[PDB]
C-alpha cells in the first residue's frame, strides 16, 4: 500500500479480435492452428480442446487476463468456443 | 576401482511410472529406460 | 624485422675512362617511391621530363638549360591545381608530346609552348608509355584496357580490351608496332598481336603465368615492351620467359623459360636484358643461346638497359651507373650519379644519355 | 617431460604409473610413444591406457578428444564398450564438474546439457550394448540423472511461478510429464501448475490436476 | 617406405598464429602421422609463401627440413626465410567528378596515409578490407542521392619488388536523383499507419539509401514489437532516370507471433540458471520480440558474472510457432583475491587486501571480505549482496566493517578508534537503470587519549565536549543510527571490464537521534567509458569522486568519515591517503606517556610551538579527476595513460588559528601525477599495477610511485 514500484505483466500468446473474428465453428484443427499460430494451454491428459491466453496487469491497477479456449472432438474439429476476459 | 563419485544412485526413487485415474494418459514413451553382472560401486572396478 | 636479402654492393670499381657528367639539370621532383614509368624523351637537342603532379619541362640537350616549362594539374575543382599523377612515358611526335596521367587524363601537349592540346579521359591510368601510331597515341589503361587516341584531338579510335587480370601484375604493356601491326603485351602473360588500324585481335599468344593463385617473377620489372625486330618477334614475359614468334603468327619460334627479366633491348644477333636475378645475359638471337651474363650486381633493383657508342648501360636504384662491355661483358665504367638512385627508362638517343632519377631530375652524363 | 627409451619401457613406465596411479608421468610416456609408435595396434592399447589416466587424472577435455578419436579409429574394437561407458562417465563428469552439493548446495539446477549428453550416451549403451560389464551402474545413473534432470526442470518452473509466467509454468510441467510422471520432481511439481491454472481460473485443470496427484499422494 | 609425416616445427613465422599454418599444412594433406611426402618439400614451400601471399606480404619465402630419421619418426624445421610484408603506396579513385579523393579515403578502413604525421593501421592488404572500403564508398554514394553508381572493378598491383600495393577504383558517380516517394507493399498485418509514418520522407528529397535501409529495419522493429521474428522486408528503389529521380518499393511481410517455448541456456554451470534466467526481462512462454532478447543479452553483460552474452534464436523445426532461444554463454570465473601493498618510509606502509569470493558459488550472491591498515587508523569490511531478493529484483546487502586498533602502538593514546559496523542496503532497480537504495548504517566508535589536534579538538567541541587540551587522555566512545541513502544508474557495458556507458554513485549518509553524533552529508562518484576508436578498443575513462562533510546541529563531519585519496585507484603515485589535510597537532606537552623522546609528535619530549604536522588525516571534502585513454595493450586488459589530480579539504578549516600554517580551506591544491594505466596477461590471472609520475606534489605530500594489484 506504500510500493508504487510494480511491473507490467509481460505474458502473452495473447489475442486479436481479429484472431477473434478469424475461427467460427467446427473449424478443423490443422485450419485453426494455422489461423491463428500453435497454441500453448491444452489439457494433458483430457480432451483436443484448446487454450489461447491473454494476460496482463499495468501494475497496481487491475489484472487483464483474455483467454478464449476451444473445444476439439473426436477427429480434430472444433465443437465450442470459449472467451474469457479478466476476472 | 570403486565408482569415483556418488551412489545416489541408490537413493534415487525406483521411478514409479505413474498411475492416474481413467482416461488421463500421457506420452511419455519419449524416453530410453529399458529394463535388463557388473558391480554397483565397490566392485565395479573399471580395469579394461 | 626487416631481413630483406641486400645485394653486393658496387663490385670492382673500374672506369676505363671519365664518366664525364654532361650536365645536371635538376627541374624539381619528380616521382618519389611510387614506381612508374613517367621516363623522360628527347627531340632535337631538346628533352622533356616531368613532375608527379603536373608540370612539365622541355630542355636543351647541352646542359638542361629550360627551354620552358608548364604545369598541368588542374586549377579548380576538388584540389587548387589537382595532383594530377603524370605517370605515362614521355612520347614525342612532332608539334605533340604525350604524357599520361594517374587519372586516365591523357594530356597531348603541344611541343612548341606547352600548350595543352587535349586531355581525354580514358579507361584508366596510363601507367604504360604512350606510343604514336601516326595518328594514334597507344594508351594501355590500368584495367586491362588498351585505347587508342586522334594525336589531332584524342578521338577514341577504339577500346580493344585485353588480358583482364586479378591481382594487378603491373600492367605497363608498353605496346609496338610493326608495319601497321599493333602489338602489345599484357597482363595475364598473354601478349596479343592487334590490328593498328581499328584494333582487331590479329592474333593472341601465352607465353607465362600471372602472379596470383599461380605466381611468377615479381622481381623482374618485365619490359612490358615487346620489340620486334624483323618479322620474328621478341617479347619478354611478364615474367620475363623469353620468347620468340611470327609477328602475324604469335606461333612460338623458342622459349626460354629460364628468363625472367626487368627489362630489355637487343642488337643485330644479341638480345640483352636485365633478368630478376638482375644480370644480363648476352643472348643471341637464335634461341636463348647465350653468350654470357654477370651476376654482379646481382638482385639490385635496376632499370631498364641501354646502348652508348656501342656499350651498354645499365641504371641502378642508387645513382651507380655500370656500363657494360657488350660481348665480355663486365663493367667498363663506374660512377655514383646520383644518391637518389632511380629505376626508369635511362635514354641515349642521339649519343646523349639522359636519366631522371627517382626524384632528382634529369641527368645527363657522357664521355 | 619426455625421455625417449625403448618402447617396451615406455608401455612398462605406463603400466608402473597405472597400477599406482601417477596418471601425468603415466600420460606422458603414453603420449610420448604415439608420438613414437603412434599407429601400432598396442599403440591404441596406449591409446586405451591413455583415457583411462585422462579420467584418473580428471583431464575431462583430452578424455573427449581421445575417445572420439577412438571411436572414428574403430567402430567396434576389443574394449570399445569400455570405452562407450568411459564416455557416459566423462559426460556426466562434466555435469559434476563441482562437487559443491556437500558444502550444503544442489546441483539439481545447473547446465541440463551433459546430462543430456550422458542420458543419451547410457542410452546407446542400454540398448547397443546391453549385454556390458556396465549394466546396472549405467542403469542407476540413467534413473538418477533422470529424475536429476526432473528436478531441474521442476525448479525453473518455480522460479517461474515466483515470476508469474503461468503458461510458461503449465508448458513446463506438462512437457515433464510428457517426459516423465515418474521422477519424485514430477509429483513436486504438481501443484505448482495448479496454482498456476488458478492463477487463470482454468480451474477445470486445476481440479483435475487435484484428482491427479490425489490417486498419487505420496 | 617413405611415411611417416611426424615432425611439425614452425619457426621464422614472428607474426602469425603458427597454427593456422598448421590447419593449412593438414589442408595440404601434412601433419603427424601422415604419410611422409618427401616430394612435398618444394610444394608446401609454394603453399606456405602463398599463405604468406594471402596475409598480404608474399614476400616471405620458407624453407623446410628433411630430416631422414628411423623407420617412424621424423624430424622437420621449416624455416620461414621471411621479409617485408606487402606495403600499400597510393589509392587512386578513378572516375571521381564529385568528392576529393583523399576525402574518399577520409572513410576508408584501409589507407596509405600512415605517415609520422597520421596514425591509421597500416599499409598491409588483405581484400576482405577492401571490399569493406568498397561498400564504405558505395554507401559513401548511395547515401547522397547517387542511384546509378556502382563500383565498375578494382584491382591492386605489386611494384616489381614485391613492396609496393597499389590501389584502383572505377567508378561512376551515379548522377544524384531526388527520390520521390515510398511504396509500402505487402504483409502490414493491420500496422499500415504506423510502419507509414517510419518513412515519411521530405517531399521529393534527395536520394539516401543508407536513410532507407534505416527506415526499413526499423519498420521490422516496429513489428518485432508486435512479435514477428523475421519480418522479410525488401526496399526496393525504381529509377527515373528520365527526370532524374526514383520511387520505392517497401516490399513489407512479417512472419507469426506465439514464439518462445523453451528457452535453453548452456554452460552456467558454476551458475545458478535461476539468476541467469533472472537476468532476461523476456517472460517466457510468450511471443518474440529479438529486442527483449537483447535487452536481456545486454542485462546479462551489465551482470559481468559472464564472459559472452552470445545469443542464438532457434525455429524449433515442425512449426513456424515452435522458436526458442539458447544462451551460449562463456562467462569466466574469477576467486577475487589480490593484495596491493604500499611501501613510502616506515610510519605509513601497509595498503589493504581483498580477498572476495564475487557471488560464492555463482548464487546470485556477492559477499564482501575487505580489511585495510595505517600506523593507528586500521579498517575492515565485510559484505554479503543479495541481488535478487524478491522475484522483480530487489537488491540486499549486509555490510561489516571493523575497526579494531585501540591504539596498540606503545599500549594505547595512539589514536585508539577501535571502530566496527555494519549495514544493509535494500536496493531498489527504482527504473532499468535507476537505482536509489537505502539501509540503516551503525557504527560503534571509541576514542580515547589520542595526540591532540586541532581537527579532533574542533570536533569535540563541535561535539561540544570540553576535552583537556593538551593531554594524551580524553576518551570518546560513540555509536550512530545513520539512515542512508543513495543512488546510481548503470548503462555500463561490463561489470568487470567496460567500453561505454553511465556510472554514478551517490550515496546519501545521513543520521538520527537516538543516535550519538548527529549530522548529515552526502558523497557521489562520477565515473564513466566511451570510446575514441569506434573498433570498441580505445576508450575514453571517465572518473571523479566529490567529497563532502557536513552536520546538523552545527556539528562537524565525525572524523572517521574523513575522506582520502593517494596510493590506489583513488589517485596514483603518490602513497595511501597521503592527500589532503596533513594533521597538526598542539605545541603539545602532557602526554601522560613520555617514552625515551620517542613519540616526537608534539609530546613533553621537547615538542613545543605547534608542529605544522605531516600526517595526512584528510577533512570533510574532496574531489580526484581522472580521464583516461584506453589502449587496448599493443605490445581482461586496457592500457590508459593516467595523469590524474585530486584535492581534499576541510570547510570548517578556520584559518584564523591556522592562519601562519599552509591552509586546509583552500580547495584549490590539485595535486597531480602522471603515468600510464598499465595491465597485463601471463599465465596466471588478470595482472594489472600503475606507476606515476608526481610531479604537482604539494606542500611535503608523500610519493611511492609503484602501485601492485588493481
Amino acid at each position: 500500500e506504500r510500493v508504487v514500484y510494480r511491473p507490467d505483466i509481460n505474458q502473452g500468446n495473447y489475442l486479436t479480435a481479429n484472431d477473434v473474428s478469424k475461427i467460427r465453428v467446427g473449424m478443423t484443427q490443422q485450419q485453426v492452428a494455422y489461423a491463428l499460430g500453435t497454441p500453448l494451454m491444452s489439457d494433458p491428459f483430457g480432451t483436443n480442446t484448446w487454450f489461447y491466453v491473454f494476460r496482463q496487469q499495468p501494475g497496481h491497477e487491475g489484472v487483464t487476463q483474455q483467454t478464449l479456449t476451444l473445444t476439439f472432438n473426436s477427429s480434430g474439429v472444433l465443437t465450442n468456443i470459449d472467451n474469457k476476459p479478466a476476472l | 576401482r570403486q565408482v569415483s563419485g556418488d551412489e545416489a544412485y541408490l537413493e534415487a526413487a525406483p521411478l514409479a511410472e505413474l498411475h492416474a485415474p481413467a482416461g488421463m494418459i500421457l506420452p511419455v514413451t519419449s524416453g530410453d529406460y529399458a529394463i535388463p553382472s557388473g558391480a554397483v560401486g565397490k566392485a565395479l572396478d573399471i580395469r579394461p | 624485422e626487416e631481413d630483406v636479402v641486400k645485394m653486393s654492393p658496387l663490385p670492382t670499381v673500374e672506369n676505363q675512362f671519365t664518366p664525364t657528367t654532361a650536365w645536371s639539370t635538376s627541374v624539381g621532383s619528380g616521382i618519389g617511391n611510387f614506381y612508374s614509368n613517367l621516363h623522360p624523351a628527347l627531340a632535337d637537342n631538346v628533352v622533356y621530363a616531368a613532375d608527379r603532379a603536373g608540370l612539365v619541362k622541355a630542355l636543351n640537350a647541352d646542359d638542361g638549360k629550360e627551354i620552358w616549362s608548364v604545369s598541368l594539374a588542374e586549377k579548380d575543382g576538388w584540389f587548387s591545381k589537382e595532383p594530377a599523377l603524370l605517370s605515362g612515358g614521355v612520347t614525342v611526335s612532332g608539334g605533340h608530346v604525350y604524357i599520361g596521367s594517374e587519372k586516365a587524363q591523357v594530356y597531348a601537349l603541344n611541343t612548341s609552348d606547352g600548350t595543352v592540346a587535349w586531355q581525354t579521359k580514358v579507361a584508366g591510368e596510363a601507367l604504360s608509355r604512350p606510343v604514336v601510331s601516326d595518328g594514334l597515341v597507344l594508351i594501355h589503361t590500368s584495367n586491362g584496357q588498351l585505347q587508342a587516341l586522334n594525336e589531332a584531338d584524342g578521338a577514341v579510335k577504339w577500346t580493344v580490351n585485353l588480358d583482364m587480370p586479378s591481382l594487378s601484375l603491373r600492367g605497363e604493356s608498353a605496346p609496338t608496332t610493326a608495319f601497321g601491326a599493333a602489338v602489345v603485351g599484357g597482363d595475364n602473360g598473354r601478349v596479343s598481336a592487334v590490328l593498328m588500324e581499328q584494333g582487331q585481335m590479329i592474333w593472341q599468344q601465352r607465353i607465362s603465368q600471372a602472379t596470383g593463385s599461380t605466381e611468377i617473377d615479381r622481381l623482374s620489372d618485365v619490359d612490358t615492351t615487346p620489340v620486334v625486330v624483323n618479322g620474328v618477334v621478341f617479347a619478354l614475359a611478364y615474367n620475363g620467359n623469353l620468347t620468340a614468334l611470327d609477328l602475324r603468327s604469335g606461333q612460338i619460334m623458342w622459349k626460354r623459360e629460364l628468363g625472367s627479366v626487368n627489362d630489355f633491348i637487343v642488337d643485330g644477333n644479341r638480345i640483352y636484358l636485365v633478368d630478376q636475378n638482375d644480370r644480363v645475359m648476352a643472348l643471341t638471337i637464335d634461341g636463348g643461346v647465350t653468350l654470357w651474363t654477370q651476376s654482379d650486381l646481382l638482385h639490385r633493383l635496376l632499370t631498364s638497359p641501354v646502348l652508348y657508342n656501342g656499350n651498354l648501360v645499365v641504371g641502378d636504384s642508387e645513382g651507380y651507373l655500370h656500363w657494360i662491355n657488350v660481348e665480355d661483358g663486365r663493367f667498363v665504367a663506374q660512377q655514383k650519379v646520383d644518391s637518389s638512385g632511380f629505376q626508369t627508362e635511362p635514354v641515349a638517343a642521339d649519343g646523349k644519355l639522359l636519366i631522371q632519377a627517382k626524384d632528382g631530375t634529369v641527368y645527363s652524363i657522357t664521355r | 617431460e619426455v625421455p625417449d627409451n625403448p618402447p617396451n619401457e615406455i608401455y612398462a613406465t605406463a603400466q608402473q604409473k597405472l597400477q599406482d596411479g601417477n596418471w601425468r608421468q603415466a600420460i606422458t610416456q603414453l603420449e610420448a610413444l604415439d608420438n613414437r609408435y603412434p599407429f601400432g595396434p598396442y599403440s591404441q592399447q596406449v591409446q586405451l591406457d591413455l583415457i583411462y589416466a585422462y579420467y584418473k587424472n580428471a583431464d575431462l577435455p583430452l578424455a573427449q578428444a581421445a575417445i572420439d578419436r577412438f571411436i572414428r579409429l574403430n567402430p567396434t574394437h576389443p574394449n570399445i564398450d569400455y570405452v562407450m561407458y568411459m564416455r557416459g562417465l566423462t559426460n556426466m563428469a562434466l555435469d559434476d564438474s563441482a562437487l559443491q552439493g556437500f558444502f550444503g548446495v544442489d546441483r539439481s539446477d545447473r547446465d541440463p546439457q551433459h546430462a543430456r549428453a550422458a542420458f543419451s550416451d547410457f542410452s546407446k549403451l542400454v540398448r547397443g550394448y546391453p549385454n556390458s560389464q556396465y549394466t546396472t551402474d549405467a542403469t542407476k545413473r540413467l534413473v538418477f540423472l533422470k529424475d536429476r534432470l526432473a528436478k531441474y526442470e521442476y525448479s525453473v518452473a518455480e522460479y517461474y511461478t515466483e515470476r508469474g509466467a503461468w503458461v510458461a509454468v503449465v508448458n513446463r510441467v506438462e512437457g515433464m510429464l510428457r517426459d516423465y510422471p515418474d521422477t519424485q520432481a514430477t509429483r513436486d511439481a504438481l501443484p505448482l501448475m495448479e496454482n498456476a491454472y488458478r492463477q487463470m481460473q482454468m480451474n477445470a485443470q486445476a481440479e483435475k490436476v487435484a484428482k491427479i496427484i490425489a490417486a498419487n499422494s505420496s | 617406405e617413405r611415411p611417416t609425416i611426424a615432425s611439425i616445427t614452425f619457426s621464422g613465422n614472428k607474426s602469425v598464429k603458427d597454427d593456422m599454418l598448421k590447419q593449412n599444412l593438414e589442408a595440404s594433406g601434412v601433419r603427424v602421422g601422415e604419410s611422409l611426402d618427401r616430394t612435398t618439400i618444394a610444394d608446401i614451400e609454394k603453399g606456405l609463401e602463398d599463405f604468406y601471399y594471402s596475409v598480404g606480404k608474399y614476400s616471405a619465402s620458407v624453407k623446410a627440413v628433411v630430416t631422414p630419421l628411423p623407420r617412424n619418426r621424423v624430424d622437420l624445421k621449416l624455416v620461414f626465410q621471411e621479409g617485408v610484408s606487402a606495403e600499400i603506396q597510393q589509392i587512386n579513385i578513378v572516375g571521381n567528378h564529385a568528392f576529393t579523393t583523399d576525402e574518399l579515403i577520409s572513410h576508408f578502413q584501409l589507407r596509405d596515409e600512415v605517415p609520422w604525421w597520421n596514425v591509421v593501421g597500416d599499409r598491409k592488404y588483405q581484400k576482405q578490407k577492401l571490399a569493406g572500403d568498397l561498400e564504405t564508398l558505395r554507401s559513401y554514394y548511395l547515401d547522397r542521392g547517387y542511384a546509378r553508381f556502382n563500383i565498375d572493378s578494382t584491382q591492386v598491383s605489386l611494384t616489381p619488388d614485391k613492396k609496393g600495393i597499389y590501389v584502383t577504383v572505377n567508378i561512376t558517380e551515379g548522377d544524384q536523383y531526388k527520390l520521390s516517394g515510398v511504396e509500402v507493399s505487402g504483409n502490414l498485418a493491420g500496422h499500415s499507419a504506423e510502419i507509414e509514418q517510419l518513412t515519411k520522407i521530405e517531399p521529393g528529397e534527395l536520394y539516401n539509401g543508407t536513410k532507407v535501409t534505416k527506415m526499413e529495419d526499423d519498420i521490422k522493429k516496429l513489428l518485432g514489437r508486435y512479435g514477428y521474428a523475421y519480418p522479410r522486408v525488401q526496399s526496393m528503389p525504381e529509377i527515373n532516370d528520365a527526370d532524374k529521380t526514383v520511387k520505392l518499393r517497401v516490399n513489407v511481410d512479417a512472419g507469426n507471433r506465439f514464439y518462445v517455448r523453451k528457452i535453453r541456456f548452456e554452460g552456467n554451470d558454476t551458475s545458478k540458471d535461476a539468476v541467469l534466467r533472472r537476468e532476461m526481462r523476456q517472460m517466457e512462454g510468450a511471443w518474440l520480440g529479438s529486442d527483449l532478447v537483447d535487452q536481456g543479452k545486454e542485462r546479462l553483460n551489465r551482470l559481468g558474472f559472464f564472459e559472452t552474452v552470445d545469443t542464438d534464436t532457434q525455429r524449433v523445426p515442425g512449426s513456424p510457432d515452435q522458436v526458442d532461444v539458447v544462451y551460449k554463454v562463456k562467462e569466466r570465473n574469477t576467486g577475487s583475491f589480490n593484495f596491493g601493498i604500499g611501501y613510502g618510509t616506515e610510519s605509513g606502509v601497509s595498503f589493504q587486501a581483498g580477498v572476495q569470493q564475487d557471488n560464492w558459488l555463482g548464487t546470485g550472491y556477492a559477499v564482501g571480505i575487505n580489511g585495510t591498515k595505517n600506523d593507528y587508523q586500521t579498517y575492515a569490511e565485510l559484505s554479503v549482496t543479495n541481488p535478487y531478493f524478491t522475484v522483480d529484483g530487489v537488491s540486499l546487502g549486509g555490510r561489516l566493517f571493523y575497526n579494531d586498533f585501540q591504539a596498540d602502538d606503545a599500549d594505547l593514546s595512539d589514536y585508539t578508534n577501535k571502530s566496527y559496523g555494519t549495514d544493509v542496503t535494500l536496493g531498489f532497480p527504482i527504473n532499468e537503470y535507476n537505482s536509489l537504495r537505502a539501509g540503516l548504517g551503525y557504527v560503534h566508535n571509541s576514542l580515547s587519549n589520542m595526540q591532540p589536534q586541532v581537527a579532533m579538538w574542533r570536533y569535540l567541541y563541535s561535539m561540544g565536549e570540553h576535552p583537556s587540551t593538551s593531554d594524551q587522555d580524553n576518551s570518546f566512545k560513540t555509536d550512530d543510527f545513520t539512515f542512508n541513502y543513495g543512488w546510481t544508474y548503470n548503462k555500463l557495458d561490463r561489470g568487470y571490464f567496460p567500453t561505454d556507458g553511465s556510472r554514478v554513485n551517490l550515496t546519501g549518509k545521513v543520521t538520527i537521534p537516538g543516535s550519538d553524533n548527529e549530522y548529515y552529508k552526502v558523497t557521489l562518484d562520477t565515473a564513466t567509458y566511451v570510446p575514441i576508436d569506434d573498433d570498441h578498443k580505445w576508450v575514453v575513462l571517465g572518473r571523479t569522486r566529490w567529497g563532502y562533510g557536513d552536520g546538523l546541529g552545527g556539528k562537524e563531519m565525525p572524523f572517521y568519515e574523513n575522506f582520502y585519496a593517494g596510493g590506489s585507484s583513488t589517485v596514483r603515485g603518490f602513497q595511501s591517503n597521503t592527500i589532503g589535510p596533513k594533521a597538526v597537532y598542539f605545541p603539545h606537552q602532557a602526554s601522560n606517556y613520555d617514552p625515551d623522546y620517542d613519540y616526537e609528535c608534539a609530546t613533553q619530549d621537547g615538542a613545543k610551538d605547534l608542529c605544522k604536522s605531516d600526517d595526512a588525516v584528510g577533512g570533510n571534502a574532496m574531489a580526484v579527476a581522472s580521464l583516461e585513454f584506453i589502449t587496448p595493450t599493443p605490445f581482461s586488459v586496457r592500457t590508459s595513460f593516467f595523469w590524474d589530480m585530486g584535492t581534499v579539504w576541510d570547510t570548517n578549516w578556520d584559518s584564523s588559528q591556522y592562519s601562519g600554517y599552509p591552509d586546509y580551506s583552500d580547495p584549490s591544491n590539485i595535486r597531480m601525477s602522471a603515468g600510464i594505466a598499465l595491465q597485463w596477461m601471463s599465465p596466471l590471472g588478470p595482472l594489472v599495477f600503475s606507476y606515476a609520475q608526481p610531479f604537482k606534489k604539494y606542500d611535503g605530500d608523500k610519493a611511492e610511485q609503484f602501485q601492485f594489484n588493481i
